[PDB]
Formats: C-alpha cells, sequence, structure tokens
C-alpha cells in the first residue's frame, strides 16, 4: 500500500490526476471523501482541498504541482515530451489550459443554474474550439508524438465539461476524433467510470 | 539555432530574476529592453509572437514563451548546468508550491505598485501586506533551501527560491518599502544576499 489518493466527486481535478497514475501503472489506493469521516478529511487535508496525495512520509494538493509531481515522482513513463523544444512548449500550454480553459469549465459550474447565461457561454466556447479545430490536425494526441499531461488535463476536460451538459460532434473534426481515441485510451477509459 | 531574445522591461521584477538565471546559466541572452524607444521594432514583433505583450517573454525560432514558471523551466531544459531545482520531487514540489505563494504575493503586488494610476490608499494596503509577511516568507525558503543542500552534498545546486527572494528585497530598498524586522542575524543574511556577485552584475 504504497500512495493513496483522496478524490471528491464531481472535481475535473480529480479526473486528471487518476489518469495520469494510471499511465505510470503505479499501484496506489483511490478513496472518496465522501465515504470518509469529517474527522481524517482534516487530518489529510486540512484546507479540504481534494483531490490530495498522500505517502508515507508526505501529502500534496497543490492543484499546480500535483500531476508534475506524479510524473516525476513516478519517472516512467514519462508524461512530457523527450525533444527540449516541445516540452518548453508543452509547458507553456499546461498553463493556458488551467488558466484560460479550466476557468471556462468553473463559470459554467457555478452559473450553471441559469440557462441564459449557458445557452450563451456555450456559444461562445463552442465558437472558440472550432477557432482551433485548424491547428489539431497532424498528432495522434495533442500537439505530440506521444501521451503527455496536455491529454490528462484535456479528457478531464471535455470529460467535466460533458457531465455539464456541453458535449462535441462531428461539427469539431478534429477535435472530436481526437477526442474519441483519447477516450480509447486505457486510462482515460478507468477514471471515467 | 541559439538565437534566444529575452524580451525585458525597465525595473520589471521578472526579467531582472530572469536575467540573473541566464547569467547563472550561461546562456547566450539577446536581451532587449522593450522599453527603450530604440527597440519599437522589437516590441512590434513582440506583441505578434506572444498574445498580451507579456514581458518577460523568451523567445526563439522555435518558441516563444513567457509567465515565470515556464521560463524558469524552460532554462533548465535549455541550459541543465548548474542545476536550479533540487533533486528528490518532493522538494521539487515545494519549491514549486513556494514559488507560486511568492509571485502571487510579492511579484504580482511589486507590479501592481508601479501602476500609475493606483488609488494611495490601496497602494499602502499592499506596501502593508507585503511587510506582514516578508518575514515569515523568507524563513520558509530558508528551512527548504537548508534541507534540498544537505539531503545531496554533492549535488551543489542553486536555490531558486533564494535568489528570487533576493530581488524581493532589493525592490522593498527600491520603493521604499521597509524589511520589518530587529533581528539582527536575519538583517545579517539580506545584507549577504543583495552581496552576492551574481546579483550585482545584474541590476548594474
Ligand atoms: N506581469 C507578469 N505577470 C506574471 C508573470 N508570471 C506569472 N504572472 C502572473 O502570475 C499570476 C498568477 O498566475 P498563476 O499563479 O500561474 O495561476 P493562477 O493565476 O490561476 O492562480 C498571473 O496573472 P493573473 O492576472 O492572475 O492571470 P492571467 O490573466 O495571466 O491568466 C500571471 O499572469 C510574469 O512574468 N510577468
Ligand atoms: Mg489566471
Amino acid at each position: 500500500a504504497m500512495v493513496t489518493l483522496y478524490t471528491t466527486k464531481y472535481c475535473p481535478y480529480s479526473l486528471r490526476a487518476r489518469i495520469a497514475l494510471a499511465e505510470k501503472k503505479m499501484s496506489t489506493d483511490i478513496v472518496e471523501a465522501g465515504d470518509l469521516e469529517p474527522a481524517m478529511i482534516k487530518k489529510i487535508t486540512p484546507n479540504g482541498v481534494f483531490p490530495v496525495l498522500m505517502e508515507k512520509d508526505y501529502s500534496i494538493n497543490n492543484r499546480k504541482a500535483l500531476l508534475i509531481y506524479i510524473d516525476e515522482r513516478f519517472p516512467a513513463p514519462s508524461l512530457l515530451p523527450n525533444v527540449v523544444n516541445e516540452r518548453i512548449k508543452i509547458r507553456l500550454s499546461l498553463d493556458k489550459i488551467d488558466n484560460e480553459w479550466y476557468p471556462v469549465l468553473d463559470q459554467i459550474r457555478k452559473h450553471r443554474s441559469d440557462q441564459k447565461m449557458l445557452e450563451s457561454m456555450f456559444k461562445d466556447l463552442k465558437e472558440s474550439l472550432l477557432a482551433m479545430e485548424k491547428a489539431f490536425t497532424g498528432s495522434e494526441f495533442f500537439i505530440s508524438s506521444g501521451f503527455t499531461l496536455a491529454d490528462c488535463y484535456i479528457a478531464a476536460l471535455i470529460i467535466c465539461l460533458e457531465a455539464e451538459g456541453f458535449i462535441i460532434d462531428d461539427e469539431y473534426g478534429a477535435i472530436y476524433e481526437y477526442k474519441k481515441r483519447l477516450f480509447a485510451r486505457d486510462s482515460v477509459k478507468k477514471a471515467n467510470i | 539555432s541559439n538565437a534566444m531574445l529575452l524580451y525585458t522591461k525597465k525595473d520589471d521584477i521578472y526579467s531582472d530574476i530572469v536575467r540573473m538565471i541566464l547569467l547563472i546559466k550561461g546562456a547566450n541572452a539577446k536581451i532587449v529592453d522593450v522599453s527603450k524607444e530604440e527597440n519599437s521594432k522589437h516590441l512590434e514583433e513582440l506583441n505578434i509572437i506572444t498574445p498580451n505583450g507579456n514581458i518577460p517573454t523568451l523567445s526563439t525560432d522555435d518558441f516563444a514563451v513567457y509567465r515565470l514558471s515556464v521560463i524558469i523551466e524552460a532554462i533548465e531544459d535549455l541550459y541543465p548546468f548548474p542545476p536550479m531545482f533540487p533533486v528528490f520531487p518532493k522538494q521539487r514540489a515545494n519549491a514549486r508550491i513556494l514559488l507560486e505563494y511568492v509571485n502571487k504575493t510579492f511579484l504580482q503586488n511589486i507590479i501592481k505598485l508601479q501602476s500609475p494610476d493606483l488609488d494611495e490608499k490601496q497602494a499602502n494596503e499592499i506596501k502593508m501586506l507585503m511587510q506582514r509577511d516578508i518575514i515569515s516568507t523568507y524563513k520558509k525558503i530558508v528551512s527548504e533551501r537548508e534541507v534540498n543542500a544537505e539531503s545531496n552534498p554533492d549535488a551543489q545546486n542553486i536555490n531558486v527560491l533564494t535568489l528570487i527572494i533576493t530581488f524581493v528585497f532589493y525592490y522593498f530598498i527600491k520603493l521604499k518599502i521597509s524589511i520589518p524586522t530587529k533581528d539582527k542575524n536575519i538583517i545579517k543574511e539580506i545584507k549577504e544576499l543583495l552581496s552576492e556577485p551574481n546579483f550585482i552584475k545584474t541590476i548594474k
């Protein structure tokens, strides 16, 4: 029983972590905050921030470092590009994902009860993807030879975006294809359920 | 190839920080003060390769990257020697979580303070918020560096979070903000930090 991950249900943040933890084929338990005690919760993560990653001696839940730490903790297989010019780019991309994209999900998660304010938020998101379906052709996985964190960031996104209503069709082109073979991966497939 | 152009501005704390990292590595760094009128043609270039003229930007023929975590890691990709980060993943994560706090609380605020249309009351709440933590923060940067040095005496790496906290000080002095402590020892250290050769080569 080496390292356990505690995960709240709805989090897009908790999905993308169980993906990256799969690609590493590391035996790590998976627990639900909502299946434990209001006492232990305060012991594993005082600020109540899920998901959390416990080890014999360590503990971590920083949104920005959680995944980057999984990729370094269990090193093989690397979830960052090998070529330097591709790694430097892929980082600046994760940052865009977290900071320009995840906000769009939280917003669609908070003003979710307002149908007038959803239909218009969707219209702006679907409109933006299609202004990028152009730079999606020419790679099996996102802007890369193999699987990156960028794919874990984006699986969890599409997946939680789906549950919030927003779906992806044939209208998106490369994106739909990419989204379909992203869902194909065994690592994404597990956390999905 | 190695046409590394580092777009910076004057008195921008992030540029000064990056410039001393490139200096530490040895990077062939064609610096570009986009604050000078002369470089008007470069700032034209920059508003094209980045979305909001992001300063500083580290560009080559291959990429154009902004954000400070990005750049710092980029530099470590392009110039492994000598090592900026620790080696144990836990210690690396911590340096990253700390660097986030130092950026939100100090760097980001140091910038808000350079805004000419700032309320004199708001600007005073910033200046104070900073004093309030600068010390406790400093300690953490230390405790952490102490661990990362011993757990590997043969590795001998440069603490990036001590390098940054040094510039936070310089900019305290620079903004007439006061470093609230009477610890004669702490004071001894903050003087040493500003007394390091690579630091005096940068601001010069
Ligand atoms: N001027 C300047 N700012 C930097 C630099 N590096 C990081 N920042 C800023 O630090 C702020 C904190 O961003 P992060 O810690 O990375 O993530 P977060 O905003 O979601 O908490 C960002 O501003 P923000 O307004 O909070 O978000 P955003 O609009 O940039 O996305 C970001 O623009 C830099 O080198 N120069
Ligand atoms: Mg942001």
